[PDB]
This record gives C-alpha cells, structure tokens and sequence, in this order.
C-alpha cells in the first residue's frame, strides 16, 4: 500500500544513513538525516510492470527517477524516461520489515549500500545487511525521535513550575526545547518538552499545558508547502492546535479546536 | 610484441634510420642494406629473461640475438599501456634486487613480478620499489591476461623511486608489471629493490 | 599453449583448498578428495568461436553449461576464461546474458562452500572473492 | 506469520498448492482439497531471521520443507535447524505474493514445476513461476466453497426448507440443491452463505426477532449476511455473527430449526464435499 507516497530509504545496515539526491550533479549517497526535499522520493508504481519506479522530489529537478545505469553497478538517479532500467521490485521481507529493492531490468540485484563509500551499488543477494532497506513515510522518518514549534515567523512555543502554552523569542531555552517521537501502536506522535519527564488538552476549553494513558497527550502532524504541517489531536480528531485570534504578541496563549486552514493553524516544525 | 622460447635470449632491438623513406613493396621486405641503427631497446645480459614490446612502422627493424624462435605478435589491448620498453620478467623473487642497463631519460624499462604467496584475493604484501641510485617515475599494472592478450589495470602514477620510502599493499600470488620512466641518468646500471615484509 | 593449456586439470575454490568440483545429481558441488576420475576436467580449447570447452573425463561427451534455472550443469549438446593471478580464473560466458557478462558464481556462510551448487551470476569487475576458480594441471 | 498455519499455492497455476504425500517424503504440486496434508505452518526463527516451513502432516509432524544438497529437488525431511531448512518470505507489495528463497543461498529462490508438479529452484527472475500465494487456511479452504453443512451427532444431517418458505432448518442429505451450500470470503473480512437453489439468495439474521436465521439476501448494509467461521481438531469450526462476535442447535432430530440460539458457548458444525 505504498502507492504514491512521499518517503525516506534508511539503510538497515547504518540507521543512520539515508538515501540522499546530491544537489547539483545527479548522484545518489549516504548522508546523514537531513531533514529536507533532497532526502525525499515518491514511489509511484506501474500497474503494467507490477514494479515501482523511485522519483525524487528535488525541487529543482522535479523528473529524477532513481536509475540503473549500464553494465556498470553504480546508481545515478536521472531524468524519468520510463526505461526498463529504471524499474524496481519493491520486495518486502516479513520479518523485519525491512525491504530488497531488486532492479526490473535483471532481477538477479540488488541494492546495496556501501557505507564506506556513502554510495549504492547492484549486488547479488546475500544473508548481509547491507541489502536491507527501511522504506517508510517522511513525516513519520523526520518526526519518529526530532529535537522548536514555530508559527508562520521568528518566534517559538515554550513550555518550569509555570507549565503552559506561551510564545516568546527564540532563546535555546529548556523550556523552549520539543522532542517528538512517536508510537506506532497508537500510531500517534508526542511533544515532550526537553525541561522534564506531553500536552494534554481538549478535555476547560483549550487549556493547553503539558502534563496518563490518555489520548488527549497524542497528535498527528499532517503536512499542509509540505515544509509547513497541521496538528490535530487524537480526541475528536477535528481540533488543531492554533494561536489565538492570529496574534503575533510574545506573551500570547496558543489555542486549539476547530480549522478552516487559519494560518494560525499550521505550524514549522523544529529546524534543531 | 617480440619474445623467444621461454624468453631466455634476450634480443635487442635496432631502427635502420632512414628506412621506408625509398623504393617499398606491398607486402614484402625491401632489404635497404643501412646499417646505422637506432637503438630501440633490449638487454645485453646473457642469462635475463625478458620480451620487447616497441611501436613499429609499415621501417625496417633489426633483432641481435646473443650467443629456438623468436615470436612476433601485434599486441593491440592494454600492452600498448608499455610502449618502448624490455620486460625484464623476475621469476627468482620468493630485499631483492635487479641490476640492469638503465635506460636514457625518458626512456622505459618494465619489471614483470608475481608476489610469492597463494592467491586468495585476501592476503597481501607490503611491498617497496626503489631504485639505488636514478630518479624515475615508477608506474604499477595488475595483470589480467585472458585468450586474447594482457589487460593492465592501473594502480599507482607519478611515483618517486630514487630511494623512496612508501610502502604499496600487493595481493599474493597477483601478476604486476612496474613501468620505469629512468628521468635522472646517475648511473649506467639501474638497480631496483623490490623488498618484502 | 601459455595460456591455459589442453590438458587435464582440477578445479577448486580460492576458498578452500581440499574441495574439487564434483559433478553430483546434475548439479556440480565442491567435495571432498576421492582420487577419482570424476573430479578431473578436459579443457580444450575451440578456435572456430574462441572459447574453451570443458568436459568430464569420468564422463566423456558432456560439456559444462547453464541452465535457464541459473544453475551449473553437464549437457551433451561456450566459455571466456581470464587469469587474474597464478592459476586463477573468473569463468566468464561467452554469450552476453540480458546484454551483461555472466560467470561463475560459488555462495559461501564466512568462507564454507560446503553442499553449494555451482551457479551462473553477474559480473562487474575481477575483485569478486566469490567468482574466484582456481584450474590447478594434472 | 510465527506460528501460522497457511496454505501455499502457486500464482500461475492457482488450483495448485503444496501438497506433502503421504508414505513417502517429497513434496509436490497438487489439486485444491481440504485435508491437513496441504497445510504448512510457519514458524520465524529472530536469530536465523529466516523461516522454517513445517508440514501439519499428522502422521510425522516433524517434517519441514527442505532443498537436499546442491540437487535441485526440495522435500519434506525430519528437521534439524539446519541453513537448508531455512527460507526468506518477501512480500512483492506492489503484486500480492510471495517470492521464497533459501537461507542457505539468497540467490536462489522456489520455482513450481508445472509440467513436473514439483518444487525446483531458481535464479531470482521476473516470472510468475516463482511467486506464491501464502494465505491463511480457513480463508482459501472457504473463500469460494461449495459445500454441506453438518452439525456434530447429526452426520447424516445438513443445515438447509424450500422455495416457497425462505426460512430454513435442519434437512435430511438428500443431494438437492436445497441443501447444498456456497461460501464466498474480503473487505469486510466476512464469508456470506449464499444458497445454491435459492438464485441470489444469502443466509441471513433477522434480529427483529430474537433467535430466527432465514434466506433474505439483497442487503447492501446489512451487518447480517457475513458471518466468520473460527476452527476449534482443525476441520470442526464454529460460525459467528459480524454483530456480536452464530448458529446453534437445539436438543431436539429432522425438522429442527437452527437459529441463532445463543452466544458462544453442540454449537460446532463441519463443512465438507457435497
């Protein structure tokens, strides 16, 4: 059920490495998390091929299929010409879920990741791990453990006995420090703030602050440009968290419920 | 390319200068009768195996052979990688050293070595060249030889051979073949080290 | 007659040292010594295509080959040897499968080919420690 | 899919599944029946990440899919944990099926032998001759059955009156169309039992009253026609309504109306060939 998705490739064999477009040059590496367009593919799949083919959405070069180029092992990602070489079995293993990503052209290889190089190559298939992939969806890969809510400009939420919901001048505070990460039991995701051991609300009005088994301390972010996101809580699902009455004031008490896509409404997520 | 049996006589090979210049016919030796000669290249050791390779012409070209057969063939791959040069083929290798003529500046002379050992694609050798007592740019070749010839691929370049001290980490049981470009003529023998460890 | 001469040889892995192609139920394996006639292989080299044929001299009139399975196996009804060290050959195919150079494969758990068929798999480059044959003369 | 009983069968040829003959050890291609012989259940071992295939064989359970030595032929051998009893299952998601390949060698993976009816191996290649339908049992044993339907004490007796009366109780095996019963499974995860006399025709609660079943049918929401059938051995199974989470019978014997009689807790049919 991956159909046109927008996603990151980590490496099963360094989780720490991603499947990263170089900007520039047309070259595929293993960079580090970079949180952006360059670390992000679309994997729409030909009906016609049972295969997937990898385009990236690197704004400056929009058509960017993920390619097999000749004889060669290398893994140049170039200009979408719907060739048979540029087609890719989507090979899932149960366990683990990780994933084999095995070339239309000739099924015999697949993908493996160098980690010394930084680069891809074709292989054939080994018991190693440098042929397993994790393949799974950009906002769940850049919100699963991230480390600075800021409404649409220079301003970001915070949060020590005082616990709320302010807006005051970006200071690399504790109070002003989010970690999110998410469950995928729940599939729900959690702002802690980095001052103590989650915000719970719709459960006197607003009255958000940060405090359970409780679903009111569970968001999901969706994003809205894909560089700004909505949060909505898990307790009716129709409250988003919002400023109040669009006021741009350091002293002003965000909000939640209702929509109607208010630019008070979204949010920029943490930038480290 | 030009050898002998086993490669034990090792030839010399001359240019006749101003050869070709005249009367030719297609297909057949014209016998010009010059008997000034270019040197080309070759070893006049009695007892040191080693095969020319030299770019020819469609010239006239003499082989001195010293106190069988000798084969031609037209190398047409990678071989063409050591134009102008005698292969001087090491087989005693098991600190070695090679003492031949050394060449002018800017002229070639090739060693053909195997690293002693069993061939596992695993193993390797730190081994040394240096030469004792002429500067040249050294340059390596692994040797691959299939039905249709030798492919060469390269390994190293601009190397300093006079006394140098790098240390380059060789596959046992592997082929190589160390092109010299003698650049400082210091000596009339060319002594190269070839040290293992 | 340098380069891999007419003759008689064993064929081993780089992998180990005591294990000799072995052509079992249809498939070929590296097994232990027999100081038998099955594990001595004829090559011959043809020059009407430049290729080498290897044959089993326990079992003259079969040729080495592969399968559309991707296995190694004897027919009765074409090979691209290259040397990359003392008597150390990757077996290329002299037919480019799907427009890329096949050739020997053995797949061995930390350096055991043990009860491994022989198969045919894609080539890059000659520093694959697994496509690695050595043709020692007998 | 630890500890999971499935049935293998090929995505080619789907009326072939993985059969284990009896007597002797191999393991071949066979017709679509319902009898243990072509279960297999799978088990993961974390350590090895890879999969053992057992064969719910009921004679010898300790038997799993091997690949013997470098011979292509795969049977089903006495277990010993050894790297050739092992498999890789990947999922292709983007064609739903099932890719098996060897632990003992990733690059070969099980191919289905039409011709032979058999398990070869083969090179990873884009055919159908190498992917597979792995899916649970009770779904493939009912995913299109038609079949009786018998009570436990009653053999000689199956739940199905006739065309006039759409209400329904226990008849006597007669091999009527009234009898006979068909099965369909797969968005709601649900099986409705249409009837093989009654043209478009399902069984159906009527929960206006408190325990009648009848012959309805044609109800796009209706929260009655699917039922869910859960095994208890493993060719008995019990039947449950999708809105409590189920036919009964009552003590009394021909004539007796099934009915919806109470909740789980007799109460235990077998579905077989007509």
């Amino acid at each position: 059920s991956l159909n046109d998705k927008i996603v990151t490739i980590s490496c099963k064999a360094n989780t720490d490495l991603f499947f990263y477009q170089v900007p520039g040059n047309g070259n595929v590496s293993l960079f580090q998390q970079t949180r952006n367009y360059l670390e992000r593919w679309r994997i729409i799949y030909d009906s016609n091929k049972a295969a997937y083919k990898i385009k990236s959405m690197n704004i400056y070069n929009t058509n960017l299929v993920l390619t097999w180029n000749a004889p060669t092992h290398n893994i140049s990602a170039q200009q979408d010409s719907n060739a048979d070489n540029q087609y890719w079995l989507l090979l899932k293993d149960i366990g683990n879920n990780s994933f084999i990503i095995a070339s239309y052209k000739n099924p015999n290889l697949v993908l493996y990741a160098d980690t010394v190089a930084r680069n891809l190559k074709l292989s054939t298939l080994n018991n190693s791990s440098y042929i397993k992939f994790i393949i799974e969806d950009y906002v769940i890969s850049d919100f699963k453990n991230f480390t600075r809510i800021s409404p649409i400009g220079g301003k970001v939420v915070q949060q020590m006995t005082n616990l709320a919901v302010n807006l005051y001048i970006w200071n690399n505070d504790l109070n002003q420090k989010w970690t999110i990460i998410y469950n995928e039991e729940k599939a729900a995701y959690q702002f802690f703030n980095k001052i103590l051991s989650v915000l719970t609300w719709i459960f006197d009005g607003n009255t958000v602050r940060v405090s359970q088994n409780n679903d009111a301390q569970y968001w999901l972010i969706n994003p809205v440009n894909y560089d700004r996101y909505t949060i909505t809580n898990l307790r009716d699902k129709t409250k988003v968290l919002d400023l109040y009455g669009g006021q741009t004031a350091d002293g002003t008490t965000i909000q939640v419920f209702n929509s109607n896509g208010g630019d008070n409404q979204i949010w920029t997520m943490s930038n480290p | 390319k030009i050898n002998a049996q086993n490669n034990l006589p090792s030839l010399k090979i001359y240019e006749a200068i101003g050869s070709g210049n005249r009367n030719f016919q297609s297909g057949n030796l014209c016998d010009d009768d010059i008997k000034a000669i270019n040197y080309i290249t070759g070893f006049d050791s009695p007892n040191a195996k080693s095969y020319l390779v030299v770019l020819l012409n469609k010239k006239n070209y003499y082989i001195r052979v010293p106190q069988n057969q000798i084969k031609f063939k037209r190398e047409e791959g990678d071989l063409r990688n050591l134009m102008n040069s005698s292969v001087n083929i090491i087989d005693n290798l098991n600190a070695h050293y090679y003492t031949r003529q050394s060449p002018d500046v800017h002229d070639y002379i090739s060693y053909e070595f195997t690293i002693p050992g069993n061939f596992n694609n695993k193993d390797t050798s730190n081994i040394r060249l240096y030469t004792s007592y002429n500067q040249g740019i050294g340059t390596l070749f692994r040797v691959t030889e299939t039905i249709d010839g030798y492919n060469l691929i390269n390994i190293q370049q601009n190397l300093n051979l006079l006394n140098s001290t790098k240390s380059i980490r060789l596959l046992n049981g592997a082929i190589y073949i160390l092109k010299v470009e003698v650049t400082e003529l210091n000596n009339y023998n060319i002594k190269l080290h070839i040290d293992i460890t | 007659r340098t380069f891999l001469p007419n003759g008689n040889y064993n064929i081993k892995s780089i992998f180990s040292g005591s294990l000799y192609l072995s052509p079992v139920s249809g498939s070929l394996t590296f097994s232990n010594e027999s100081s038998a006639n099955n594990q001595k292989w004829n090559v011959e080299y043809m020059a009407e295509n430049r290729c080498f044929k290897i044959s089993n001299v326990a079992e003259p009139n079969k040729y080495l080959s592969y399968d559309n399975f991707g296995f190694i196996s004897l027919d009765s009804l074409y090979w691209f040897p290259i040397k990359i060290a003392v008597n150390t050959y990757i077996m290329l195919s002299l037919n480019k499968v799907n427009e890329l150079d096949y050739a020997w494969d053995i797949y061995d758990t930390n350096e055991n080919i043990l009860s491994q068929p022989l198969l045919l798999l894609p080539n890059f480059d000659i520093y694959n420690s697994n496509q690695m044959f050595k043709l020692e003369k007998i």
